[PDB]
């Protein structure tokens, strides 16, 4: 996409069609003619155009109505409207730009915003940007949640997130034109090393691969084609399918061996008869020689009855010898008949041992993306975001995806090391309770108009609750956050003083041993350019290897390493690392997941606003008080940066809509 | 609108093997035993077809006869009219058997014979007592 189009595309918009929330914002347009539609649909476009073309300065309504031409730029009020919704609503002047039109010198509103995660930190920008009071609210020491970022040294590893997935409509292609970002294409080759060390050969690394991609597109058959989504009362599971149709494979190798045999069976049968009637036909001929013999012996000269006798027997053993032989003509084609049939087996088996643990990885490497067990997604909606996936290569933060959170939250108000203990909304506001988490005897108390509270759902999942709510949220609120799943998955990073593997490979796996341990150290990644290797722990693994110490952990690293690269080449670690973010009270988890019986629809469902009832009973209805965002409210984007990214931009403009008020609707 | 080609995904299968928990299992020990049942069968009857193999050894070898190459005549020898009535008496209306019991009639000729001396000979009478049988 290039041109003005190409700046819709950037920025997730149709360019030749308003999308709901511009619907909201201008009705008069989108209810009018189709002339008008075009106008502002090239105004908002043209706008997102500028914006992208140079994000490191604020793009404002002179500039933007300067760069217009006719017949577009005549409507002011037009070019006015749309620039204010382009500008609440984060899709243009996000992110850290320098400003032309210094700061309001007195704020509106105060904003508390519970936790200083990139949605947090988004928020808070915009919310400043627009001119109100806001406070962040960080039970760490440091910003960026589960961007986290292990600095020692020369060595610069993220546990957090370090992968940018694709560049083509994504937010943080802004971002990395705002931040100095080192990002670097990563390579998608791929070996794989056996249990045993060797490597896997290409027939089979590819044969298991095209199983693997054939038994997904069954399970997608399975659950829209079949309605196969419900078990005895319960969910299917992703699991569950792609077991269902292994078995379903493993069966048919069995028909077919059992209708191959039978063909045999069949034939060799039809040989018995055969062999039976030509056992009996040797026998009558056996008698018939010798009566002809007999009747030849009687030297002439004979009567007409012994010469009949002699022609008669010669006709029917002639006769009969015809018909044997047509039995032996016969009997040559079903005899290699059979060495057809026995030469032409089916499969003895669908997949072996050797076969199933390479399929195993590679059901890991699936439970490493959604960073679950494949036994909790849900089978219909475990792919709902592919549908937005962006276009691009995918890329590393090589210099430490810590940069994007640090150099958001410059010049905002952080309140590090505050556990938020309890959140307050009344009609006439809230109060944030919250201690310090080094001694937390000292107890803060905070008030504002409004609460954003981007806790991550592991957090908003605990039982006896880490955060309290009064009133408590509604059960709509509350059943959505136990249907949704909250996953895990763990980094090891190993630091040596060398480089012992393939430099032009970003990538290798281990395949295990077991199905259980299928996502324990089965995969290594060479993303760095000093000498770093870096370890998953994916699936039913994560959780359980949070409950084993380092030590052990780098030692079964080097353990798999010593049989790929040889004993004797692979040194000890200077410096390592193993994350543990299921223990890690501030998450809980790693992100979130469409669980088996729950839907995308969840996702719509957390970012909706809590309203509290009204204070005098009688009295209007109250405002909305408490307000979401986070990784987990973003229906189309959920798990990653960029969507808590823009989750964040969202509440902004609706907080702002709500306290400051919507000039651009009329 | 199908499954991806080379997998099986039928209703009826699926059902099948989601019915309880080791209903998978019970329905792939099912077809193990009907292989291994029919495997033993085939080893039966290529072990009863390998002992009629071989009673057939030596074929029908030591049983052939000569071939008779003798040209077609026209005229009926009095030798051959008596041959046809005993060949009509046990083979009826068998042209080509007649023919080849008497050596040097065609098929045709054997069916003149039949109308020709069809009084003299009384076939009528002898063809009635071969049906006698
Ligand atoms: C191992 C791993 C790898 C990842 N890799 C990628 C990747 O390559 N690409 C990608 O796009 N995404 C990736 N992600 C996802 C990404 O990290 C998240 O989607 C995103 O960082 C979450 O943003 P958030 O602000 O919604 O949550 P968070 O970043 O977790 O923000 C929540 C904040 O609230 C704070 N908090 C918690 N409890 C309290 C409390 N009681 N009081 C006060 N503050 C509190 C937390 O300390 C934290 O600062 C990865 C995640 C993990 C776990
Ligand atoms: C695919 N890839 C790989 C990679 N190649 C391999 C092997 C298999 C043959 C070579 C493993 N890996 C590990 C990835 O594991 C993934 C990646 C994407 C997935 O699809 C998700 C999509 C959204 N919905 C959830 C599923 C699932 C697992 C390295 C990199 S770098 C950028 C892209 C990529
Ligand atoms: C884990 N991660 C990655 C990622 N880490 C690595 C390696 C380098 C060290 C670890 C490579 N890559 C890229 C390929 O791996 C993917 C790509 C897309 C995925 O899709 C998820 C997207 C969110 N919804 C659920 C599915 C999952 C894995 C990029 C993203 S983006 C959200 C998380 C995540």
């Amino acid at each position: 996409p290039s041109g003005v189009e190409g700046a819709a595309f950037q920025s997730r918009l149709p360019h030749d069609r308003m999308t709901s929330q511009e619907a909201a914002c201008f009705p008069d347009i989108i209810s009018g003619p189709q002339q008008t539609q075009k106008v502002f649909l090239f105004i908002r476009n043209r706008t997102l155009q500028l914006w992208l073309d140079n994000p490191k300065i604020q793009l404002t309504f002179e500039a933007t109505l300067q760069q217009l031409e006719a017949p577009y730029n005549s409507d002011t009020v037009l070019v006015h409207r749309v620039h204010s919704y382009l500008e609440r609503h984060g899709l243009i002047n996000f992110g850290i730009y320098k400003r032309i039109k210094p700061l309001p010198t007195k704020k509106t509103g105060k904003v508390i915003i519970i936790g200083s995660g990139v949605s947090g930190l988004a928020a808070a920008r915009q919310l400043q940007s627009f001119g109100m009071d806001v406070t962040l609210l960080e039970a760490r020491d440091r910003v960026g949640g589960r961007v986290a970022t292990f600095r020692k040294g020369n060595y610069v590893a993220d546990l957090g997130a370090m992968v940018v997935t694709g560049l083509g409509g994504n937010p943080m292609a802004v971002v990395s034109k705002q931040v100095n970002m080192e990002l670097a294409k990563i390579k998608q080759k791929c070996p794989l090393y056996e249990a045993n060390g060797q490597a896997v050969p290409k027939e089979k690394d590819e044969m298991v691969e095209q199983e693997f991609n054939r038994l997904l597109e069954a399970t997608s058959y399975l659950s829209h084609q079949l309605d196969f989504n419900v078990l005895n009362n319960k969910p299917v599971s992703l699991g569950q399918a792609l077991e269902v149709v292994i078995q379903l494979q493993e069966k048919h190798v069995k028909d077919e061996q059992i209708e191959h045999w039978k063909k045999i069976v069949k034939t060799q049968e039809e040989l018995k008869e055969l062999l039976n009637k030509m056992v009996n036909l040797k026998e009558k001929i056996k008698e018939l020689h010798q009566q002809y013999k007999e009747a030849s012996e009687v030297k002439p000269p004979r009567d007409i009855t012994a010469e009949f006798l002699v022609k008669s027997k010669h006709r029917d053993l002639t006769a009969l010898c015809k018909e044997y032989d047509e039995l032996a003509e016969t009997q040559g084609k079903l005899e290699e008949k059979l060495q057809e049939l026995e030469a032409n087996p089916p499969s003895d088996v669908y997949l072996s041992s050797r076969d199933r643990q390479i399929l195993d990885w590679h059901f890991a490497n699936l439970e490493f993306a959604n960073a679950t067990p494949l036994s909790t997604l849900s089978l219909k909606h475990w792919d709902q975001d592919d549908d937005f996936e962006f276009t691009g290569s995918h890329l590393t933060v090589r210099n430490g995806y810590s940069c994007v959170p640090v150099a958001l939250a410059e010049g905002l108000d952080i309140k590090l090391n505050t556990a938020v203990r309890q959140v307050r909304y009344t009609a006439s506001g809230c109060e944030v309770i919250a201690v310090n988490t080094r001694s937390t005897s000292q107890t803060f108390i905070y008030k504002c108009d409004a609460v954003l509270c981007t806790l991550p759902l592991g957090v908003l999942k605990q039982q006896p609750p880490a955060v309290q709510f009064v009133p408590p949220l509604p059960e709509w609120k509350t059943s959505a956050v136990q249907r949704m799943g909250f996953g895990n998955l763990n980094k090891v990073v190993l630091c040596f003083d060398r480089v012992f593997w393939d430099p032009s490979v970003n990538l290798f796996g281990h395949v295990g041993s077991t199905t259980a341990s299928r996502g324990e150290l089965f995969l290594f990644w060479n993303l760095y350019k000093a000498p770093i290797l870096l370890a998953l722990v994916a699936g039913e693994a994560a959780g359980i290897m949070e409950n084993i110490s380092d030590d052990v952990i780098v030692g079964r690293c080097l353990a798999i390493l010593k049989g790929i690269f040889g004993s004797s080449a692979v040194p000890q670690p200077k410096e390592t690392v193993v994350s543990r973010w299921r223990a890690d009270p501030w998450a809980r988890g790693s992100y979130s997941y469409v669980a088996a019986g729950s839907s995308g629809n969840d996702y719509d469902l957390m970012a909706q606003p809590i309203t509290p009832g009204p204070s005098i009973p009688g009295a209007p209805q109250p405002i909305p008080r408490l307000f979401f965002a986070g990784e987990h409210t973003i229906r189309n984007y959920p798990a990653t940066v960029h969507g808590a990214l823009l989750s964040g931009l969202r509440e902004a403009g609706r907080i702002a809509d709500q306290f400051l008020g919507a000039m651009y609707t009329l | 609108r199908k499954p991806p080609k080379g997998m099986f995904l039928s209703q009826e299968d699926v059902e099948a093997v989601s019915a309880n928990a080791t209903a998978a299992t019970t329905v792939l020990r099912q077809l193990d035993m009907e292989l291994v049942s029919v495997k033993r069968q085939i080893q039966n009857i290529k072990q009863t077809n390998s002992a009629l193999k071989e009673k057939l050894d030596g074929g029908i070898e030591p049983y052939r006869l000569p071939e008779v190459i003798q040209k077609c005549n026209a005229r009926w020898t009095t030798e051959e009219q008596l041959l046809a009535v005993q060949a009509i008496r046990k083979y009826g209306r068998d042209f080509q058997a007649i023919s080849d019991v008497i050596g040097n009639k065609s098929v045709v000729q054997v069916k003149n014979f039949f109308v020709n001396y069809r009084r003299r000979f009384n076939i009528d009478e002898v063809l009635q007592e071969w049906e006698a049988e």
